């Protein structure tokens, strides 16, 4: 209804036109609520600027050089044993367990859980992972 | 249509009968539509004839000779039409050659107060109708607020210089009869701020758009949002502007508030993140040592400590996956803070260099309405806007006084005769005037009817310049309290040397305050000779009436020195100064629709007065006291045409009371 770029609700109107002053209240106080923010901005620009000083370093010094170990389904007593222990640190997480061992596919790791499950009391290997 | 163009030019609708032809053709309009469509032809034709040449009287014979049948046929109703039109001043008004000379069978005495256009129009009309008319004018000349200056080859209207279009303007006709040279006026208005250097396009254009945007805004504010009474007082136009503007100065702010409050939602998100990222870099520095430590334990090894290296190596590559996501997701957030911190909501509503130019756009408004916007009714100030003429606004190049004067030829005008008292009663009226030159010399005019063109200004005067006996009824007087009589004034600067730009008609000057927006806010050349007019409007013009002549021609020259340079602008060969509110035969410039008035007041102002009965128990008399001029005519106030129309009108009205039959 009002021409383009002109702003007027019986709300905004009735409020610049109660108390013979309450126009220069509303217009000349919002910019007080505006300055209060322009400072909160400043707080955080410093607060964050500080944390950005703590990250100069990156994590470049701490990156273990992750090599590809060409997968396998030869399930060594070596790897077999890591697996039980991994079950115990991890459970479910077929990925981590395979990430640990160095050759499965969550395929082959999902395969031990069940297949080798008979022989290594994996009941009591996951019953310790529900408690610690 | 062409015959319908005469209806338009006569301010009537070609396709329907008016509420007023109905008046006195209630037969035709009650009845069948064929008869109506014929009526209308005759009406419009008869007009077209008069118009197609208005410097000679159009008899009934002439109108019949020129109608082809089937309209030629109803010979009686063609008479009926020609007579309505003749009376009500739609034809055969202003200045003509009379084919039928004045019958000296004169019939009724009417005293008309004032030789203003309102007056002279009715006067000539009434005398055309056969009637003894005498005009009583306080001034030493005719025309009143049509006031033209002349010394040597210099000429300039000190009131009333525009023709607000010829499209349905009666003055169109008059200007044919008087052969007044009218000249158009060229759009271009260069504004010059307090310094003397022009405003540029860009800015100039910006503010007009804003001005206009701002007015429309008030109109919405009024008609739609209904902001028509802040605290049992009617609302000024000016008040609504102050409000509209203020809400534009709000918003502009809340715009900023919402933008910075959008930045913190960001900054504060990236903080909640920089924390996850610093604390990971902790879990990482550490976990890594542990994997250096357990990896140090060189092999062969038992499988619990092979598993220790194996497991810590996974867990460290987990966290570095994790922390790397967090620093994609970080520049994702320092991206958002370029976008926002880069282009912000707008700084301000209006520059103080702008709100200053905007003040000049308002001064222009205060000028044409001849009043402070403080005072204009919001609901009603523009009520005359549906009726504005077509055509370009023109200016009277040869001095507008030529018209009054023309009109006054052949009329009993008693000049310097200043009505002091108007008495009116059942049996007739007594008007008591005095001579202005000696106040003591007392005159008495007896008549059947008084027509009062006394200006609204004058009518308002307290204590009263003119006394009504008996007094005017509360309703009429109340109307006068209510309506607005406004004010403007003019400085007339006559030079030898055409120093402004010839191709430029008019150019503003921008005042430094709001309070001072009116002071010489505009300058106008329109005359063959080297004359510039300096116009004063608004709250200003009221005050500039006090400041001496030389002082005003001061600032006149000053702001011309600015706009043009001390080298270029002479002293002026001749000067003159409006000052209308002080002139006592005026008390101002023209009417306006004060807040709390409506257009209805203009109709109350026209309503004639009918006295009490002579001998109690007598029959209800006729009306004795009538009213014309620009304050009476709600569709055309504060104009020459409106005045002239009001006169045309009362004359018809008076005739119908005192000669009824044609
Ligand atoms: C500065 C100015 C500029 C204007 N510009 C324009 C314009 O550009 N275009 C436009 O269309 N209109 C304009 N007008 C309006 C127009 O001039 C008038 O509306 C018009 O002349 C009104 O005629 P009137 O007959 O109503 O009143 P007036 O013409 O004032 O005449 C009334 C007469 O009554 C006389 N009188 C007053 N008191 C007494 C008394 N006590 N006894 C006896 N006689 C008395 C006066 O002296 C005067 O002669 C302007 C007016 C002013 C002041
Ligand atoms: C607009 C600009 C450039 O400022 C010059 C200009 C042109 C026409 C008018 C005008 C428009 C409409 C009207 C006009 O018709 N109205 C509406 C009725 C009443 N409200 C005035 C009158 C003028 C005008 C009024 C006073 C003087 C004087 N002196 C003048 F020369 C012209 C105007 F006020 C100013």
């Amino acid at each position: 209804k009002p021409p383009k770029g002109m702003f007027l609700s019986q709300e905004d109107v009735e409020a610049v036109s109660a108390n013979a002053t309450a126009a220069t209240t509303v217009l000349r106080q919002l910019d007080m609520e505006l300055v209060s923010v322009k400072r909160q901005i400043q707080n955080i620009k410093q607060t964050n600027s500080a944390l950005k000083e703590k990250l100069d370093g990156g994590i470049e010094p701490y990156r273990l050089p992750e090599v590809i170990q060409k997968c396998n389904a030869r399930w060594t007593t070596e790897e077999q044993l890591l697996a039980v222990q991994a079950i115990r640190k991890y459970g479910r997480d077929f990925q981590a367990i395979s990430d640990v061992i160095g050759n499965k596919s969550v395929v082959q790791v999902k395969n031990f859980f069940v297949n080798y499950r008979r022989r290594f009391n994996i009941d009591e290997v996951l019953q310790e992972w529900e408690a610690e | 249509s062409g015959v319908e163009g005469a209806a338009f030019q006569s301010r009537l609708p070609h396709d329907r009968m008016t509420s007023q032809e109905a008046a006195c053709f209630p037969d035709i309009i009650s009845g069948p539509q064929q008869t109506q469509k014929v009526f209308l032809f005759i009406r419009n034709r008869t007009l077209q004839l008069w118009l197609d040449n208005p410097k000679i009287q159009l008899t009934f014979e002439a109108t019949l000779q020129q109608l082809e049948a089937p309209y030629n046929s109803d010979t009686v109703l063609v008479h009926r039409v020609h007579s309505y039109l003749e009376r009500h001043g739609l034809i055969n008004f202003g200045i003509y050659k009379r084919i039928k000379p004045l019958p000296t069978k004169k019939t009724g005495k009417v005293i008309i107060i004032g030789s203003g256009v309102s007056g002279l129009a009715a006067a000539r009309q009434l005398q055309s109708f056969g009637m003894d008319v005498t005009l009583l004018e306080a001034r030493d000349r005719v025309g009143g607020r049509v006031a033209t200056f002349r010394k040597g080859n210099y000429v300039a209207d000190l009131g009333a210089m525009v023709v607000t279009g010829l499209g349905g303007n009666p003055m169109a006709v008059v200007s044919k009869q008087v052969n007044m040279e009218l000249a158009k006026i060229k759009q271009k208005c260069p504004l010059y701020e307090a310094n003397g250097q022009a405003v540029p396009k860009e800015k100039d254009e910006m503010v007009e758009q804003e001005f206009n945007r701002l007015l429309e805004a008030t109109s919405y504010l009024s008609h739609q949002l209904d902001f028509n009474v802040l605290n049992n007082k009617p609302v000024s136009l000016g008040q609504a502007l102050e409000v509209v503007i203020q809400l534009q100065e709000k918003h502009v702010k809340d715009e900023q508030i919402e933008h910075w409050k959008k930045i913190v939602k960001t900054q504060e998100e990236l903080k909640e993140l920089l924390n996850k990222m610093v604390n990971l870099k902790e879990k990482i520095k550490e976990l890594h040592q542990q994997y250096k430590e357990a990896s140090e334990v060189k092999p062969p090894r038992d499988i619990t400590a092979e598993f220790l290296v194996k497991s810590k190596h996974r867990d460290l590559t987990a966290l570095c996956k994790e922390y790397d996501e967090l620093a994609e997701t970080q520049g994702k957030l320092e991206e958002k803070l370029q976008e926002l911190e880069a282009n912000p909501p707008s700084d301000v509503y209006l520059s103080s260099r702008d709100r200053q130019i905007l003040d000049w756009h308002f001064a222009n408004l205060e000028f044409a309405n001849a009043t402070p916007l403080s005072t204009l009714s919001l609901k009603h100030w523009d009520q005359d806007d549906d009726f504005e003429f077509t055509g370009s606004h023109l200016t009277v190049r040869n001095g507008y006084s030529c018209v009054p004067v023309a009109l006054a030829e052949g009329l009993d005008i008693k000049l310097n005769t200043a009505v002091r008292q108007v008495r009116y009663t059942a049996s007739g009226c007594e008007v008591i005037a005095v001579n202005t030159r000696s106040t003591s010399q007392t005159f008495i005019y007896k008549c059947d009817a008084v027509l009062c063109t006394l200006p609204l200004g004058v009518l308002k005067q307290q204590p009263p310049a003119v006394q009504f006996v008996p007094p005017l009824p509360e309703w009429k007087t109340s109307a006068v309290q209510r309506m607005g009589f406004g004010n403007l004034n003019k400085v007339v600067l006559c030079f030898d040397r055409v120093f402004w730009d010839p191709s430029v008609n008019l150019f503003g000057h921008v005042g430094s305050t709001t309070a001072s927006r009116g002071e010489l806010f505009l300058f106008w050349n329109l005359y063959k000779a080297p004359i510039l007019l300096a116009l004063v409007a608004g709250e200003a013009a009221g005050i500039m009436e006090n400041i001496s002549d030389d002082v005003i021609v001061g600032r006149c020259l000053a702001i011309l020195k600015g706009i043009f340079g001390s080298s270029a602008v002479p002293q002026p060969k001749e000067t003159v100064v409006s000052r209308w509110r002080a002139d006592p035969w005026a008390r101002g410039s023209y009417s306006y629709v004060a807040a709390g008035s409506s257009g209805n007041d203009y109709d109350l102002m026209a309503q004639p007065i009918t006295p009490g009965p002579s001998i109690p128990g007598a029959p209800q008399p006729i009306p004795r006291l009538f009213f014309a001029g620009e304050h009476t005519i709600r569709n055309y106030p504060a104009t020459v045409h409106g005045a002239l129309l009001s006169g045309l009108r009362e004359a018809g009205r008076i005739a119908d009371q005192f000669l009824g039959a044609m």
